């Protein structure tokens, strides 16, 4: 959900909400029902719910804020509902992962915050499948903040906006000055100045070879066959 | 083209401008020249890239380098002396004049200079700047 | 220092892969835990929260320390997911899931991966991922 505000919430948003909240609940629900139906009790399923630190902060991401907020209920509802035996909850507050916002990521790292590559955050999650954390999660629901101290930034939105504005305006200005020095250079020195600096490109033509076998020098090929082979075989057979 | 300035009681009254033509073949580019007094141009500095543009312009020299141009109208009392080499190539171009600002009193005061000088020029950069 | 509220190991990465490979099967022995090196009244980048009896989730040093020791053991020694049956969704190429999956398969677990764009490219991509990492 990108650029859907509070007045724009519509069919797409509702579907997104149904993927990221409702059907996830239905999945756990159905896993409980299959475990319970076979009497599974010494083998609960460790669900790692992807929580977010952003709760209607950035805005214009439809019902992605309420989808990732509402899964917090699972931490409480582990105790007030009877499925606690079959499921264990590992809510992971997911920090900044890279690879639209990738340009400014270096910019936020100046603020003593860590943004992860996909492989760093994956390794972090796999942390939460280590035997010790599993055993931990079998006692109580676990929150794991892998935010990398980003939450410390006061009102992050305007700071990301300011970074975007400074990189985009530096880009634009350099582009404008690079065009609007070259143009006046072209007027001053004429087109004949940068006509000889305009170079010809030699586009390839297809040259379909019959790819005959390559015939090595006799010295080389003699070192593949042994000594006795020479004059040995009837070449007619 | 010759400029006749007629004056009464010291003050100029009328300007008499005449353009004359010798027919034939004149390859006299040594003593060929162009001494036009370029029209003044106002430049309104609203945006932050505009002062970035004028500071990126080499020929824009100021009396005080720190002078804020934000929300200012800058006039250029600029005139151009060109010596010719060919019918189009200009052997040397000297486009210069005082850059003034409209003060809040709407009096004009000199705050900078255009001192553009170049050799084998095919035109003036300042004129191309101005038509865009 | 924003998070502030109020070891050297000799290898040959990028210079000799051969000796680095020679030291892979050697279970590295961690005398000193990086959890015990966490600066006092400074919260780590990765940490765990414990639920306060008032009803809030605040940083706990003991659990965070245990998790980061786990992470340190995985980094040095490696982690195995043997005898794990896992379901993963939205693990298409370039997403986080894909890199988690690569983890599990390198770990040797049984995994089911869902795909919402089931085609030849996606099948083949998963095949190549399982041949490389499985």
């Amino acid at each position: 959900e990108q650029g859907i505000e509070l007045e724009h919430i519509d069919s797409k948003s509702e579907f997104a909400h149904r993927i990221m909240l409702t059907n996830i609940l239905r999945m756990m629900g159905c896993v409980k029902k299959q475990k319970s139906a076979r009497g599974i009790e010494t083998r609960p399923a460790q669900v790692i719910l992807p929580m977010s630190p952003n709760h209607g902060t950035f805005g214009g991401d439809g019902m992605y804020s309420e989808s990732k907020l509402s899964l917090e209920t699972l931490f409480n509802r582990w105790h007030s509902e009877s499925w606690a035996n079959q499921l264990t909850v590992c809510g992971a507050i997911i920090g900044w992962t890279r690879g639209a916002n990738n340009i400014i990521a270096e910019g936020i790292e100046k603020m003593g915050v860590r943004t992860f590559s996909q492989k760093e955050m994956a390794f972090n999650l796999l942390g939460l499948l280590t035997p010790e954390v599993v055993e931990l999660c079998q006692k109580s629901p676990v929150m794991a903040d892998l935010n990398g101290g980003l939450q410390f930034v006061p009102e992050l939105k305007e700071f990301t906006a300011k970074l975007r504005k400074e990189l985009v305006e530096t880009s634009e200005v350099r582009k404008a000055v690079s065009i609007e020095t070259a143009l006046e250079h072209k007027v001053v020195n004429g087109n004949s100045a940068d006509a000889a600096y305009a170079q010809v490109e030699i586009q390839p033509r297809a040259n379909i070879q019959l790819d005959f076998p390559e015939l090595k020098p006799y010295k080389q090929v003699k070192q593949i066959a042994p000594a006795e082979l020479e004059g040995l075989l009837d070449l007619e057979r | 083209d010759v400029v006749g300035t007629l004056s009464r009681n010291g003050k100029p009254v009328m300007e008499v401008t005449s353009s004359f033509f010798y027919r034939g073949n004149y390859t006299d580019f040594e003593n060929t020249f162009q001494k036009t007094v370029e029209p003044v141009y106002q430049m309104h500095i609203k945006t932050s890239k505009d002062i970035a543009v004028l500071r990126s312009k080499e020929w824009f020299q100021l009396d005080d380098e720190d002078f804020d141009l934000l929300n200012k109208t800058l006039t250029f009392e600029t005139e151009t002396e060109v010596t010719f080499k060919n019918a189009n190539i200009f052997s040397s171009v000297k486009c210069f004049g005082p850059i003034k600002v409209e003060l809040p009193t709407k009096e004009t005061v000199e705050i900078g200079i255009v001192d553009y000088e170049a050799g084998a020029s095919h035109g003036n950069p300042v004129v191309d700047f101005l038509k865009r | 220092p924003i998070t502030k509220e109020s070891m050297d190991v000799e290898d040959a990465l990028d210079k000799d892969s051969t000796k680095e490979v020679a030291s892979l099967p050697n279970k590295s022995t961690i005398s000193k835990t990086v959890s015990s090196t966490i600066p006092r009244e400074t919260i780590p980048f990765l940490h765990l929260r414990k639920k306060t009896p008032a009803g809030d989730w605040k940083y706990d040093r003991q659990l965070s320390s245990l998790f980061l020791d786990g992470l340190e053991k995985a980094a040095f020694n490696g982690v195995t997911f043997k005898d794990k049956y896992v379901l993963i969704t939205g693990a298409g190429k370039g997403s986080i899931g894909a890199e988690v999956l690569q983890g599990l398969l390198q770990g040797g677990a049984k995994v089911v991966v869902t795909t919402s764009r089931f085609s030849k490219q996606v099948t083949d991509y998963y095949q190549s991922i399982y041949a490389k990492y499985g």
